[PDB]
């Protein structure tokens, strides 16, 4: 007993046709977060 | 003849998504179509195997002599 599919995605374009958005997926989103807590103390300058 | 089939030729060879329900046809592919209109710009057809999946419009034509 069959039903209709519903795409996951929107139409990918086709080759040698004119340009379109289509299927192109979305640039990476902003870093946040990262060893904040102690970072100059581990950074801290040295000599002999 | 009443209720005919309506069948399409692949102009580019497509790939399925994991997961997308989507049919890899072959370019020259012969298959029949089972939903002309989905949504997103996507069909439904058969092929030879019998096996169905999602296919972009964009990708294949549609033949005449439909009815």
């Amino acid at each position: 007993g069959t039903v209709n599919f519903k795409p996951t995605r929107p139409a990918p374009p086709p080759p040698t046709s004119g340009q379109a958005s289509g299927a192109s997926r979305p640039l990476p989103p902003i870093a946040q977060a990262l060893k904040d807590h102690l970072a100059a103390y581990e950074l801290s300058k040295a000599s002999e | 003849g009443s209720h005919m089939a309506t069948k399409a030729r692949v102009m580019y060879d497509f790939a399925a998504e994991p997961g997308n329900n989507e049919l890899t046809v072959n370019e020259g592919e012969i298959i029949t179509i089972t939903n002309p209109d989905v949504g997103g710009g996507w069909l439904e057809g058969r092929n030879i195997k019998g096996e169905r999946g999602l296919v972009p419009t964009d990708y294949v034509e549609i033949l005449p002599s439909d009815g």
